[PDB]
């Protein structure tokens, strides 16, 4: 009634708020219903009564909102697009906002990271029966990166039974921080193991294949790449949730990706990506769609899936067409692409279908996924992790924050047998 | 050059232990102490090998159980014996909070209960007093410090606040600006020193109010010799540092000091630089780690499931302990 | 929220903030630019009610503010007729100790005295507002008050303020210089911070600067009073920059961690890319992303660190105004794709970056440009191993060596202090030399 949990840390989760979130007043805005059926509106709100419950569905923005570091404060709250809701926001109050995982997660996020208790508890009460637990997040966020996983692993911990859903933002080969390696090896083991159901990645070092690829943009931007991800969210929070013709709530979420208890990650994709001049091909096909949502070039991840098979791919299509037309259209990517799957797995595809295309696309496509690529995405920060931060040691700015060897170690052979048990599957 | 030795030493359940149903997944055998993992409880367990493994996770009345008394004789005597034929000497203590460090080092004064530092001192005193060839004269001196967060204080002075500077001397190496030095005559003199020292350690709230978990507590002796001959009538001098250390839980700053000893440890493990100036600690026991000492290490380690990851990591640090080589 | 405190410590730091407040001069502070209309002297921005140095108006509307002058000269000068800027009474400190030069005065001597009332002046500084995140010092590598007293003034606040990595700033000799004093002397000014305290650092090369401005500027005739301007500059970047409002935004505590690789306090380069004359013509504009490389280029280099040597390590840029993300992402990977970087071993993706707005600040024709794209490197390169090493040849032969400490011990202790300093910042060489010199 499949309400609704928003968790906004960091940076990216904070910032990435005021992408994902502006991209409603849309109007679905995580369970309320309505609205969005007759135009109208704007903005930070409506017409009632406020608070919470009105969640982002009519009067309300409905959020739990956490920074660290007043960073999302001023940057949204304010001349910005909301109002946000007061009430429903975290400032940190100076904490001097902390690279480490261990900070704001160990440190000054505990003393918050209580305080995001209260926001929790009010926005599970609404009155409704909520089935998201929505938070965005950074490796190398330390407030994120490990502030996202204290948040997380209460959640879990109290929540278990609602399957949490978090965004992700990663590393690709190009870098913030250089403590990240390690910080979003951290921000893992928790990841996994920390009640965190499925798993979004969003790399930053792939969205830009994105949004200059099939996107012209001549110089993409940070805000830009803020409508990427908007993209990969709503098909899944908005989809299935705003009407539909198969649905899939977001525990089919859970089921379909994730075949087995490790946190399944994936990969996620939006083809409508359509260049504004290129405007002008393929009127918003399936196989168009379909075509989109495999390629090597179209997936909004750090993972180039082509490497290796998926295990498990999780499709949605919203735009008005053919129950019939796009499921008889994933077939044929299921074939070539064999390689690409999993021998175990039938149905290696699922495909769920909503009513309303996105507002001015005319018609969507929303792709998820986990592979055996991935052993990919993890190879990389490990290979990192032990010559790093494990290494030669980079911890005494967080030795300080209060984790000694552990938390590390672990997360290394915790997050690498992810690695080897990850191949496993198909090897 | 002559090994670090290294001896491991489990206890009797503590009170949280207990108040957990804790069970014991630490064995031992000859010298050999073997870990189970209580989370996977599927892998093979790890061992370690060591030159003593103390069973101590009973009671005296055991056959079976490592009390003080053979600690000490094993390597205390074996330390002491050395300072008399003119070697610098050290023995610290290493291991997770509360896993019985303080208990091996000081121990308790009854009972025979006493551990490897009042032991060796009341040794030391019965073999100066045991002397018997006139041309033989001796001098005892004792130093005992305190190191917290980088912080040195005096613990035969408490009655000064000064946090103690530790320098470089240009050619003798390092030492603590103004540390006093005590001319001790007797084992109870030197006793009730340390008595009065332990007195004076910083305690923590968060300890319950007792020693802070924290804190790293040195206990030095300078043992002088000297032999005269009436012929030309020079009296010869044999000076022996015996260095007793107690560290602080292994689990400007809070844990440098034990950090870098864990960086100091397996950077000497691997050569055979070594960061011994990004700390206190492995500052002023630069000789002992690596120099010109005979030094021994005894890890102790907690018997239960509960820290596991913990007493791995202890035992694994002992482990590369055992393959640092002093140049004496 | 995450205020700076800024403390000069002497001749080379009452100026360096003229620099640096100057610099200001653009509606910021020191961690507060939470906003102000005033402008100017600030004269006209209003008194409202208030008395010395104003509870009527935030840092913003004046500062964040602490010089020490253990001599009026430079002091008088930012007293000095109301030189054009009153920035406040009393955040200056002006002792007419008569000023010492010895690591040994001022430090041991005459600032002891008046380091407290200074520390007592920080305190309360250091209480109005909320979130200090950051201790700011000007120091010399030369200027009693700046070593001796610094190792005062930074050891001091390390001890009593453990948790807030202070941040100092440098101006190190070189092959030329001042005084003989500073082979060693600034020896001993090294090894306070150190310890101490201290986090990161920065450092002008004063014979790297003017240099950079025989190199990249034009006016070989030039004025120290103009280069500080280049390293005013260079905080503006650090503070100003990181202070306000922008896009990935590294705080006073990210500086610190960058910057550190291990904890014997790590030392860094300033590179400011945008340079340019009066007399450019920059291709209309300078490239963007050619400004990371400005960087590199030994050219900005502040220093005379010869980056020739050894493996960088690490490396915080800073970029601001006009800055695109796919810039950075793609001319900082460029870089990690010459030769030459040769970052050192434990270098995971070795590039910290931050965009920062508006702009470039400038003022007045000495200040070159308008460009409006920025690089500030910060780094910690194996090469700064070298410079201490310079020092220390002097140092074994300069006050050690036959000794020069007579007036010193004068002042204040000897054998170590001297011997202490020069064996604990020397396997500073030896121990910086192995962060990088093996695949250990
Ligand atoms: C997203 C998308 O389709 O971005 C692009 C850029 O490359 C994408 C492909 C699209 O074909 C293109 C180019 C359009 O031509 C389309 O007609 C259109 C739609 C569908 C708008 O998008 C919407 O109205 C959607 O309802 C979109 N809304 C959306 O992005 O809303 C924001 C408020 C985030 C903007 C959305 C998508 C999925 C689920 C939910 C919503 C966004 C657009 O501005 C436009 O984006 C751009 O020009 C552009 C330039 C730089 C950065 C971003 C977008 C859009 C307009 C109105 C033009
Ligand atoms: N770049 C630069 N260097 C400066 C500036 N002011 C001082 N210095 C350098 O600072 C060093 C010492 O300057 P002094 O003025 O002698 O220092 P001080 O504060 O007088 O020294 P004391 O009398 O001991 O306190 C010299 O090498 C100067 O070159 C300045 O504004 N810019
Ligand atoms: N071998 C042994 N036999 C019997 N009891 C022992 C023992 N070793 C330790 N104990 C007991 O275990 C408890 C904890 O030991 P102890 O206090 O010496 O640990 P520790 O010094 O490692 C703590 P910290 O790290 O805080 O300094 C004490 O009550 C002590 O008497
Ligand atoms: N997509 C996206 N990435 C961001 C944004 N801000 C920062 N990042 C990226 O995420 C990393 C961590 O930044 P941030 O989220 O501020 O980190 P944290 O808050 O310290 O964990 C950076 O290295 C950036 O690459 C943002 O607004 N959007
Ligand atoms: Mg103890």
């Amino acid at each position: 009634m499949r309400e609704i949990v928003h968790i906004q840390a960091g940076q990216c989760g904070n910032q990435i708020g005021a992408k994902f979130w502006e991209v409603i007043s849309d109007e679905h805005g995580i369970d309320p219903t309505g609205s969005y059926h007759g135009d109208s509106d704007l903005q930070l709100e409506r017409i009632n009564v406020y608070y919470n419950e009105a969640a982002g569905n009519k009067y309300v923005p409905r959020a739990i909102l956490v920074d660290l570091e007043p960073g999302t404060m001023d940057s949204v709250r304010s001349g910005p697009f909301g109002q946000i809701f007061r009430p429903d926001n975290f400032v940190f109050g100076q904490s001097g906002a902390g690279n480490n995982w261990a900070k704001g997660h160990y440190t000054e996020g505990a003393e918050l990271v209580d305080s995001v208790l209260d926001v929790v508890r009010k926005e599970s009460e609404s009155c409704d029966c909520l089935q998201g637990f929505q938070l965005t997040h950074s490796l190398g966020g330390g407030t994120g990166s490990g502030m996202g996983t204290l948040l997380i692993s209460k959640i879990r911990e109290e929540y278990p039974d609602r399957i949490m859903n978090t965004f992700s933002v990663v590393p690709s080969p190009k870098v913030s921080d250089t403590v990240v390696e390690p910080y979003n090896a951290t921000l893992s083991v928790h990841q996994l193991v920390e009640n965190t159901d499925e798993t979004y990645c969003i790399d930053n070092e792939a969205l830009y294949d994105i949004c200059f690829r099939t996107l012209k943009l001549t110089t993409p931007t940070y805000g830009d790449l803020n409508h990427l991800v908007s993209a990969t969210m709503s098909g899944v929070t908005t989809c299935l949730r705003f009407p539909g013709q198969l649905n899939a709530d977001l525990r089919k979420l859970a089921v379909n990706m994730v075949p087995f208890p490790r946190l399944h990650f994936f990969m996620p994709g939006f083809a409508p990506l359509t260049s504004r001049g290129s405007q002008q091909y393929r009127a918003l096909t399936v196989p168009e769609l379909t075509q989109q949502m495999f390629d090597a070039k179209n997936m909004m991840a750090a993972c180039d899936p082509r490497h290796g098979r998926y295990l498990t791919v999780a499709a949605v299509f919203r735009g008005r067409m053919s129950m019939k037309e796009v499921d008889e259209q994933m077939l044929n990517v299921q074939n070539k692409n064999s390689s690409y799957f999993v021998e175990w797995i039938p149905n290696n595809v699922k495909t769920a279908v909503c009513d309303i295309p996105p507002r001015g696309l005319k018609m969507s496509a929303t792709f998820i996924g986990n592979s055996t690529a991935i052993q990919e995405l993890f190879k990389r920060i490990s290979e990192q992790f032990t010559a790093m931060f494990r290494r030669k040691a980079f911890l005494h700015w967080y030795t300080g924050e209060g984790m000694d060897e552990m938390e590390f170690t672990e997360a290394e052979s915790n997050m690498n047998d992810l690695v080897s048990e990850y191949q496993q599957y198909q090897d | 050059g002559a090994s670090v030795k290294v001896a491991v030493r489990v206890r009797p359940f503590n009170s949280r232990e207990m108040s957990r149903d804790s069970k014991c997944i630490i064995q031992m055998s000859g010298s050999t102490t073997t870990i189970v993992n209580p989370k996977q409880p599927k892998e093979t367990p790890k061992s370690f090998s060591f030159d003593y493994s103390y069973w101590s996770h009973t009671s005296p009345e055991d056959i079976n159980y490592a009390s003080q008394k053979q600690v000490y004789r094993d390597i205390g005597e074996e330390m002491l014996q050395h300072a008399f034929e003119g070697y610098n000497v050290c023995i610290f203590a290493y291991g997770q909070t509360g896993a019985g460090k303080s208990y091996t080092m000081m121990g308790k004064q009854e009972k025979d209960q006493q551990g490897i530092i009042p032991q060796l001192c009341e040794d030391l005193f019965s073999r100066i007093n045991d002397t018997t060839n006139d041309n033989m004269s001796y001098s005892v001196e004792v130093s005992y410090m305190e190191i917290y967060c980088e912080r040195v204080r005096d613990l035969l002075n408490p009655k000064n606040k000064g946090n103690l500077r530790v320098r470089e001397h240009p050619l003798l190496g390092p030492y603590v600006e103004d540390l006093s030095k005590l001319a001790v005559t007797s084992y109870n003199d030197i006793q009730d020193l340390m008595d009065s020292g332990n007195k004076a350690r910083t305690v923590a709230a968060t300890n319950m109010n007792e020693t802070s978990s924290r804190s790293h507590a040195v206990f030095n002796i300078i043992f002088t010799q000297k032999r005269h001959d009436a012929e030309t009538n020079i009296t010869t001098e044999k000076v022996s540092k015996i260095s007793l250390v107690d560290l602080a839980g292994s689990e400007a700053n809070i844990n440098k000091s034990l950090t870098t000893l864990g960086k100091v440890i397996s950077a000497l493990a691997e050569m055979d630089f070594i960061p011994y100036r990004d700390s206190v600690l492995t500052w002023l026991l630069r000789e002992n780690l690596g120099g010109n000492s005979r030094t021994a290490m005894v890890a102790a380690l907690s018997p239960a499931d509960i820290n596991y990851d913990e007493t791995l990591s202890t035992l694994r640090y002992a482990d590369r302990a055992k393959q640092i080589r002093n140049t004496v | 929220m995450r205020e700076c405190i800024s403390i000069h410590v002497g001749q080379a730091g009452v100026q360096i903030g003229n620099a640096c407040w100057e610099l200001y001069c653009l509606e910021h502070g020191i961690q507060p630019d939470g906003q102000m209309p005033s402008d100017k002297t600030i004269g006209g921005g209003d008194d409202s009610f208030n008395t010395f140095f104003s509870e009527t108006g935030a840092g913003k509307h004046v500062p964040r503010a602490v010089f020490v002058d253990l001599e009026p000269t430079v002091i008088d000068e930012v007293r000095t007729g109301t030189y054009r800027q009153l920035f406040h009474p009393e955040q200056l400190i002006t002792g007419k100790e008569d000023a010492a030069n010895n690591y040994a005065r001022g430090h041991y001597t005459i600032g002891k005295e008046i380091i407290d009332l200074v520390l007592d002046r920080i305190r309360k500084l250091a209480d109005q507002c909320t979130g200090l995140q950051g201790f700011s010092v000007f120091h010399s590598f030369g200027g009693g008050t700046g070593s001796g007293f610094t190792s005062l003034l930074m050891e001091r606040l390390s001890v009593d303020y453990g948790k807030k990595s202070k941040l100092e700033f440098s101006i190190y000799p070189a092959p030329q210089v001042s005084t003989a004093v500073v082979e060693p002397y600034n020896s001993i000014l090294t090894t306070h911070t150190t310890l101490e305290h201290s986090d990161c650092a920065f450092m002008v090369d004063n014979e790297a600067i003017y240099d950079i401005c025989r190199r990249n500027l034009d006016i070989e005739r030039p004025t120290y009073t103009n280069l500080n301007r280049l390293i005013g500059q260079i905080v503006s970047s650090i503070t100003a920059s990181l202070r306000f409002d922008g896009a990935l935004n590294v705080d006073l505590t990210e500086f610190q961690t960058n910057l550190v690789p291990y904890p014997r306090a790590h030392f860094p380069l300033a590179t400011y890319a945008p340079v340019i004359s009066a007399e450019k013509a920059y291709h209309e504009q300078l490239s963007v992303a050619e400004i990371t490389n400005a960087c590199f280029e030994p050219a900005n280099q502040m220093v005379k660190c010869d980056p020739r040597h050894g493996k960088y390590m690490a490396c915080c840029l800073l970029y601001r105004g006009d800055v695109v993300p796919k810039d950075v992402n793609a001319a900082i990977a460029t870089i990690k794709t010459k030769r030459t970087i040769q970052f050192v071993d434990w270098c995971p993706t070795g590039f910290k970056v931050g965009i920062n707005y508006e702009p470039p600040t400038v003022v007045p024709g000495g200040d070159l440009a308008k460009v409006q794209r920025a690089v500030c490197m910060l780094s910690n390169t194996t090469a700064i191993a070298e410079a201490w090493a310079r020092l220390d040849h002097k140092f074994d032969l300069m006050y050690a060596k036959r000794a020069f400490v007579h007036w010193y011990v004068g002042e204040g202790m000897e054998e170590g202090e001297f011997s202490e300093a020069r064996e604990d910042m020397a396997a500073l060489e030896k121990d910086y030399e192995e962060v990088g010199v093996d695949s250990v």
